[PDB]
RNA sequence: GUGAAAUGCGCAGAUACCGGGAGGAACGCCGAUGGCGAAGGCAGCCACCUGGUCCACCCGUGACGCUGAGGCGCGAAAGCGUG
RNA sequence: AGCCUACGGGCAGGCGCCGAGGGUAGGGCCCGUGACUGGGGCGAAGUCGUAACAAGGUAGCUGUACCGGAAGGUGCGGCUGGA
RNA sequence: AGUAAAAAUGUA
RNA sequence: CGCGGGGUGGAGCAGCCUGGUAGCUCGUCGGGCUCAUAACCCGAAGGUCGUCGGUUCAAAUCCGGCCCCCGCAACCA
RNA sequence: UGGAGCCAUGGGGGAAUCUGGGCGGACCACCGCCUAAGGCUAAGUACUCCGGGUGACCGAUAGCGCACCAGUACCGUGAGGG
RNA sequence: CUGGCCAGGGUGAAGCUGGGGUGAGACCCAGUGGAGGCCCGAACCGGUGGGGGAUGCAAACCCCUCGGAUGAGCUGGGGCU
RNA sequence: CUACGCAAUGGUCGUCAGCGUAGGGUUAGGCGGGACCUAAGGUGAAGCCGAAAGGCGUAGCCGAAGGGCAGCCGGUUAAUAUUCCGGCCCUUCCCGCAGGUGCGAUGGGGGGACGCUCUAGGCUAGGGGGACCGGAGCCAUGGACGAGCCCGGCCAGAAGCGCAGGGUGGGAGGUAGGCAAAUCCGCCUCCCAACAAGCUCUGCGUGGUGGGGAAGCCCGUACGGGUGACAACCCCCCGAAGCCAGGGAGCCAAGAAAAGCCUCUAAGCACAACCUGCGGGAACCCGUACCGCAAACCGACACAGGUGGGCGGGUGCAAGAGCACUCAGGCGCGCGGGAGAACCCUCGCCAAGGAACUCUGCAAGUUGGCCCCGUAACUUCGGGAGAAGGGGUGCUCCCUGGGGUGAUGAGCCCCGGGGAGCCGCAGUGAACAGGCUCUGGCGACUGUUUACCAAAAACACAGCUCUCUGCGAACUCGUAAGAGGAGGUAUAGGGAGCGACGCUUGCCCGGUGCCGGAAGGUCAAGGGGAGGGGUGCAAGCCCCGAACCGAAGCCCCGGUGAACGGCGGCCGUAACUAUAACGGUCCUAAGGUAGCGAAAUUCCUUGUCGGGUAAGUUCCGACCUGCACGAAAAGCGUAACGACCGGAGCGCUGUCUCGGCGAGGGACCCGGUGAAAUUGAACUGGCCGUGAAGAUGCGGCCUACCCGUGGCAGGACGAAAAGACCCCGUGGA
RNA sequence: GGUUUGGCACCUCGAUGUCGGCUCGUCGCAUCCUGGGGCUGAAGAAGGUCCCAAGGGUUGGGCUGUUCGCCCAUUAAAGCG
């Protein structure tokens, strides 16, 4: 719902918060699945490689399962939902009958107690996974495989989703989030239902912090450096640019596409 | 005002340490150099 | 395409025809000097939830009525905010 | 610390409350005035078009929105006070 | 098979 | 003032480079249409090519001299 | 880069066993040299930490940085300077 | 990566609770509550204006004054470029 | 530490010392490290990569103020002590005995285990009183033999007890999971039990008992020793930020790991073995002096600087780690002694005036705490607010209301309320302790920055838009392997500009960029070889070489502005004049919209009017002929915020008219110690003149006894720095 | 004449600090006052103009960094170098 302040200070006339309704009945993650230590830090070897990061608050990563045919057939009950600080989404922790229980990207609509599973066979309906090939051409869906037996890789940030847009062969079309149309694989899983939390987009930071809360460090324009920090930089009193857009490594960066051009993932794609 | 200068003992035997030279080819030409000049000491002494 | 034209589109293969798919909006005939609602206004079909309205029986209450400054709700279209 | 006494006491006198009024500060209501600017009223002479009244030569009018030297044009819906 | 082009302005 | 662009019928632009030919639009004058005036139509007239000189057989045209119009520039102290 | 062979080889193609195969400065024909795609081999040659011998070499601001308890004192985080 | 520190005041958000309100509401009052790159101001961090200093106490200092002071805060130790 | 010492070191002195010579001095199963654990990271079997050198890298290994682990109170030394000693209390290993039990991991599970802010109830630390307890003593100088003054009224302590809390359901079935191997976990099912109890675990109180135990007086160099009393060792009150601790509540940014330690079982092995007792043995290595906000550390120095953690008492002030004084404890800063100049520094006051000072109220003053009334425009309804502007404030006596501790009564604390009355110039009587308001500009705001001349209008910032990226993502680093991105997946990640919020953001794809275009044009290697050449008697062996087929790119076609960017000229025209709504014409890709406008932009320029002043190149309001605004290198606004830059008032002042006096530190005199830059040599005057054009040094003339000391700063083209400007160099970056 | 703007480039680039103010002055006379004086289109008062003459005087504010100006209120005058 995103709760909203009075403006009681500045930084706080804007600033929203997610509303941790869903969440609910459990905050504290599950220590037998989630305590793995997640590593911090900016760059590689040396190097920082991925500009302005870090700072920000601790964290503790929840490992979740990202590809569901592991338990086919076994059911479980979706003991409770948390609070994940490493994505947009919200996840579900689900205790498998099998006695054995994991974290799932909990999907907008699904309810504690609510039971569910994943397999060929498997009820459409949300919380559910089974191969995009038995899916009811229309039905949405969330994170989806890319390639059988490889694990989730498709929309997966709050209220992102896929629609089944029809079959052809093997392959069966899909029209992502962003938009593209793709020819997945027929055996490739993916759970039924929208991701949740889709009131995500609509969160105001507020402040600077907030941001620092985030470990994302503050960005520092082109053209505020000098000649030999960017191209953008120099020029006595501010200036615009001096044609045409670029990066800070040389490469425009209005317009001009990128993606490999040869690319044998092509020729799956339509968008 | 703070100074240049900030003893600290592990850090100068991890820095400079005889073990530490010997490591890196870089540091054990030093090591030669120094044994072919003559010094009396190899590494920065300190206890 | 018009009064006639021109812009524009098409020999990179348009217009015209067939097959396939996506998507959005609107619901032809029925349809009317028709119906419903307090007003704005309401049209494919199905279900669920629901308001008002009319007829017959004279069964019940027993003047419990009418209007209504203010208040309150609704209120075409265009317009504004967020997605 | 005086003055009369009939020594209980009264008087003068001193202190304080309130207090006209003066002073400081901050407000409220009304009036005059002000470089410049916004429309409005009437104009016996000007400039530009011609919007509306006869399909007024694109029915008109209208709430709204946008745009235009100006009247006004166009969009969405509405009215007949048009056919 | 009768919806259908343009053509302003002017009183001594 | 220093490099550079320009003055051609009444207005606004060609023509100059590739010297011997002054073109275009509006306006002005004559006649129509109209009751009338615009518009519309038909027909005409109108230019020292800034100025003084030079080259040449001939100069708006090319060469220098001034007259003005417009545009850059006039920096380090 | 030249008329550019010869010797080596990263890439592609890809033989022959003496009627075999390379070379003699493109390339041909002559004439002639030599036997690739396995390996080894003293001596004559280089240098001077070390020992000795000399010197129209220095003689303590010279001569090695050091004639002396010097790569020390001292300086530098350090390499290093000295 | 792991530890540590932030005197004492001030203001008084959302929530709760109770009352009012309506058909149910929104909402409105109190009391509670203790939010915030909130306020004042030590430590701690900083370095605004002025003066002094200028072979200095000091190769950046001293005094007065001033800014931040629960945060994008300050800080020790162990690390990496 | 001690004994001898004083050359040098010490800014003087020096018998002294951190100095010289010598001798001593550092004692641990429990404190801290290691024979424990893991973090970032390092290393690194395997494995990948690399011209060599090397670079990655799983497990493992190293890596600690983090986890884990058993010592408290006293006493002694010249110098060490949780280390030696005394009392009291623990910990492991090993062997033995006894009694228990399926004992047993490098494996399974649990646990260890975690944020921020706010917090409850108890405790202790610490502190304050006491008429009570113990104790030498003391009546001074006018008064007091006094409930007088003065000093001390504690520490540790096993079991056992009490008091606070912390942890925790007990059963019995199944069981497909915990890379099943489990009686353990985990899941389903159901007799039971409960906002518990029971069982455990800390803290605190108590505890056999063991220590400690002043003031003053006597000895006394030193340091300390009897004294001291058979000392007393009790009662209330205040009370943590610490303990009980893994307590509670709220919140979003969602808060290490591993071992120890429980338990489950596997091999094994049960004459094992572990478990609880109880005896007796065993228990290594390293540190321990001393300095430690500093004279012992970093700053060449005994340097006014820098340096992390804990304790840090009392009274008063609303609070407090603030301010004043002061305990304990430690110091008086390792040159002194006199003077009583100018001048400098720091500091106090000042007649009348009160910003006239000046670039500028720069500096300084004013104001200041708290309680109480009382407060404007504007506003995003938070704020503006401490707006402003006022009143109160000490002490005395009387009356009176709550709360905490008790016990509902009492003292003891904690907040109040109303009356009278007292003295000063003055009551936050000293110290800490805002001056205010009006109006502009820029930026929204807290924040960041040029360590050492710039703290800002600059960067950042939430937020807006564009663009890339479908995951072995784009992108970044790397030769690579690999790594970041991300153990993320378009509500995400990269790049770019703008920069809260409000109203908005126009027109121009000609040129440039990027995006789309299976056509054409052009296009390399390569394919193809018409045709030609060199040689051979030749078969041949060699060379060139036209058609034509041949990518990307460019061309061409089209799109695109919150992509780079651009967004006109000349004439004419309306009742006086003006001006031009209107028109003509040339050019363009299209000719700048709204809104602003002598502005952080306006040259002319102090434009022209208004306002403000006695007077206003600034400031504010207007007008627009905008040299040379203008919409995301954003346009115009905006409450709040600002050590930002401007203009005004009020307040108050030594800024000033205009200076005066006073204080302290220097300066000055004496004793001690004793530098520096600079320096051709000097026996170094003025004026006119001359000279390389500004002379103590030449000419003429003038003046002038030799030498100092305190002062001033005109000259010695005074010092300093082989001029940053300028030019030159076929100089550099 | 040597106070402006310049011209030339002679000393100084192993450095001659380069506007304005303040403090402190000092000199020139081509005199702004004040003292003498000649003409006058000098009635008087007040001026104009030239001559002699620096001895001493030659104000305080607004604006601007300003010099300079302009302005306010004065003055015997508000001199120039
Ligand atoms: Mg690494
Ligand atoms: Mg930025
Ligand atoms: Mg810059
Ligand atoms: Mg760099
Ligand atoms: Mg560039
Ligand atoms: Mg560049
Ligand atoms: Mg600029
Ligand atoms: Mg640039
Ligand atoms: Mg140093
Ligand atoms: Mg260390
Ligand atoms: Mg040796
Ligand atoms: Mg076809
Ligand atoms: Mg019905
Ligand atoms: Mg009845
Ligand atoms: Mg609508
Ligand atoms: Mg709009
Ligand atoms: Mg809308
Ligand atoms: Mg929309
Ligand atoms: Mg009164
Ligand atoms: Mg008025
Ligand atoms: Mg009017
Ligand atoms: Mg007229
Ligand atoms: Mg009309
Ligand atoms: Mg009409
Ligand atoms: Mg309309
Ligand atoms: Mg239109
Ligand atoms: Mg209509
Ligand atoms: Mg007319
Ligand atoms: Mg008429
Ligand atoms: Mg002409
Ligand atoms: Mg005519
Ligand atoms: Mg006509
Ligand atoms: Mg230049
Ligand atoms: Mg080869
Ligand atoms: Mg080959
Ligand atoms: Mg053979
Ligand atoms: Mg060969
Ligand atoms: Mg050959
Ligand atoms: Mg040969
Ligand atoms: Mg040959
Ligand atoms: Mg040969
Ligand atoms: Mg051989
Ligand atoms: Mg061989
Ligand atoms: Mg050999
Ligand atoms: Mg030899
Ligand atoms: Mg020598
Ligand atoms: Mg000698
Ligand atoms: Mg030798
Ligand atoms: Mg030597
Ligand atoms: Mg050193
Ligand atoms: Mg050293
Ligand atoms: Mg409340
Ligand atoms: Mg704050
Ligand atoms: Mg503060
Ligand atoms: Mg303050
Ligand atoms: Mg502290
Ligand atoms: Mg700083
Ligand atoms: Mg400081
Ligand atoms: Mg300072
Ligand atoms: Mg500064
Ligand atoms: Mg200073
Ligand atoms: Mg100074
Ligand atoms: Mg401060
Ligand atoms: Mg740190
Ligand atoms: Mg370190
Ligand atoms: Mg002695
Ligand atoms: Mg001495
Ligand atoms: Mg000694
Ligand atoms: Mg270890
Ligand atoms: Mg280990
Ligand atoms: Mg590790
Ligand atoms: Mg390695
Ligand atoms: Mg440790
Ligand atoms: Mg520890
Ligand atoms: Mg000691
Ligand atoms: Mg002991
Ligand atoms: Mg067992
Ligand atoms: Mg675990
Ligand atoms: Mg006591
Ligand atoms: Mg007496
Ligand atoms: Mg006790
Ligand atoms: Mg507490
Ligand atoms: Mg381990
Ligand atoms: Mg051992
Ligand atoms: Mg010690
Ligand atoms: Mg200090
Ligand atoms: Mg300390
Ligand atoms: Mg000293
Ligand atoms: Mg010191
Ligand atoms: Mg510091
Ligand atoms: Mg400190
Ligand atoms: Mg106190
Ligand atoms: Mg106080
Ligand atoms: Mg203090
Ligand atoms: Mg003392
Ligand atoms: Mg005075
Ligand atoms: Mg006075
Ligand atoms: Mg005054
Ligand atoms: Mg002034
Ligand atoms: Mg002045
Ligand atoms: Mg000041
Ligand atoms: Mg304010
Ligand atoms: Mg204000
Ligand atoms: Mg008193
Ligand atoms: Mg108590
Ligand atoms: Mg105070
Ligand atoms: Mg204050
Ligand atoms: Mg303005
Ligand atoms: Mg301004
Ligand atoms: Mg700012
Ligand atoms: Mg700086
Ligand atoms: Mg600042
Ligand atoms: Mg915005
Ligand atoms: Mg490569
Ligand atoms: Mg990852
Ligand atoms: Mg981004
Ligand atoms: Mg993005
Ligand atoms: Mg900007
Ligand atoms: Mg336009
Ligand atoms: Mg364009
Ligand atoms: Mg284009
Ligand atoms: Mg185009
Ligand atoms: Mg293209
Ligand atoms: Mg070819
Ligand atoms: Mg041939
Ligand atoms: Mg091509
Ligand atoms: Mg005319
Ligand atoms: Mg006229
Ligand atoms: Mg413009
Ligand atoms: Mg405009
Ligand atoms: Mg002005
Ligand atoms: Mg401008
Ligand atoms: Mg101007
Ligand atoms: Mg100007
Ligand atoms: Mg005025
Ligand atoms: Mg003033
Ligand atoms: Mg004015
Ligand atoms: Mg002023
Ligand atoms: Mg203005
Ligand atoms: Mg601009
Ligand atoms: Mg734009
Ligand atoms: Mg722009
Ligand atoms: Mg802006
Ligand atoms: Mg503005
Ligand atoms: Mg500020
Ligand atoms: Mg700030
Ligand atoms: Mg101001
Ligand atoms: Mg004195
Ligand atoms: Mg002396
Ligand atoms: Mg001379
Ligand atoms: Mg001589
Ligand atoms: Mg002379
Ligand atoms: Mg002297
Ligand atoms: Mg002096
Ligand atoms: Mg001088
Ligand atoms: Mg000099
Ligand atoms: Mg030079
Ligand atoms: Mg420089
Ligand atoms: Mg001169
Ligand atoms: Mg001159
Ligand atoms: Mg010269
Ligand atoms: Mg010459
Ligand atoms: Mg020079
Ligand atoms: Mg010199
Ligand atoms: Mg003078
Ligand atoms: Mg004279
Ligand atoms: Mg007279």
């Amino acid at each position: 719902a995103v709760k909203k302040f009075k403006p009681y200070t500045p930084s706080r006339r804007f600033m929203t918060v997610a509303d941790f309704s869903e969440i609910t009945k459990t905050e504290p993650e599950k220590s037998l699945v989630k305590p793995l230590k997640k590593t911090g830090g900016r760059n590689n070897q040396g190097r920082i490689t991925v500009r302005f990061r870090g700072g920000g608050h601790k964290r503790l990563y929840r490992i979740i399962d990202f590809k569901r045919w592991d338990k086919v057939g076994i059911p479980a009950k979706v003991a409770a939902i948390e609070y994940d600080p490493n994505r947009s989404a919200r996840i579900a922790l689900l205790h498998y009958v099998d006695g054995e229980k994991r974290y799932i990207i909990a999907p907008d609509g699904l309810q504690v107690g609510q039971q569910v599973v994943a397999g060929p066979d498997a009820p459409i309906q949300v919380g559910n996974a089974l191969p995009l090939r038995f899916i009811p051409v229309g039905t949405v869906v969330h994170a989806v495989e890319l390639e059988p037996k490889k694990g989730a890789k498709l929309a997966r940030a709050a209220g992102t989703s896929a629609q089944i847009q029809g079959r052809e062969g093997d392959y069966v079309i899909l029209r992502l989030p962003s938009g593209e149309l793709r020819k997945v694989h027929g055996e490739c899983y993916a759970t039924v239902g929208a991701v949740g939390n889709a009131d995500h987009k609509n969160i105001v930071l507020g402040k600077a912090g907030r941001s620092r809360w985030l470990g994302r460090r503050p960005h520092v324009r082109g053209a505020a450096m000098n000649p030999v920090d960017h191209p953008h930089g120099g020029g006595e009193g501010r200036a615009p640019r001096g044609r045409p857009p670029a990066s800070p490594w040389g490469w425009q960066t209005k317009g001009l596409k990128t993606r490999k051009r040869r690319k044998p993932s092509s020729r799956f794609i339509i968008a | 005002m703070k100074r240049t200068w900030q003893p600290n003992r592990r850090k100068r035997a991890k820095t400079h340490g005889f073990r530490a030279r010997m490591r890196t080819p870089g540091g054990r030409k030093v090591l030669k150099r120094r044994r072919q000049k003559g010094r009396w000491r190899l590494t920065p002494a300190v206890r």
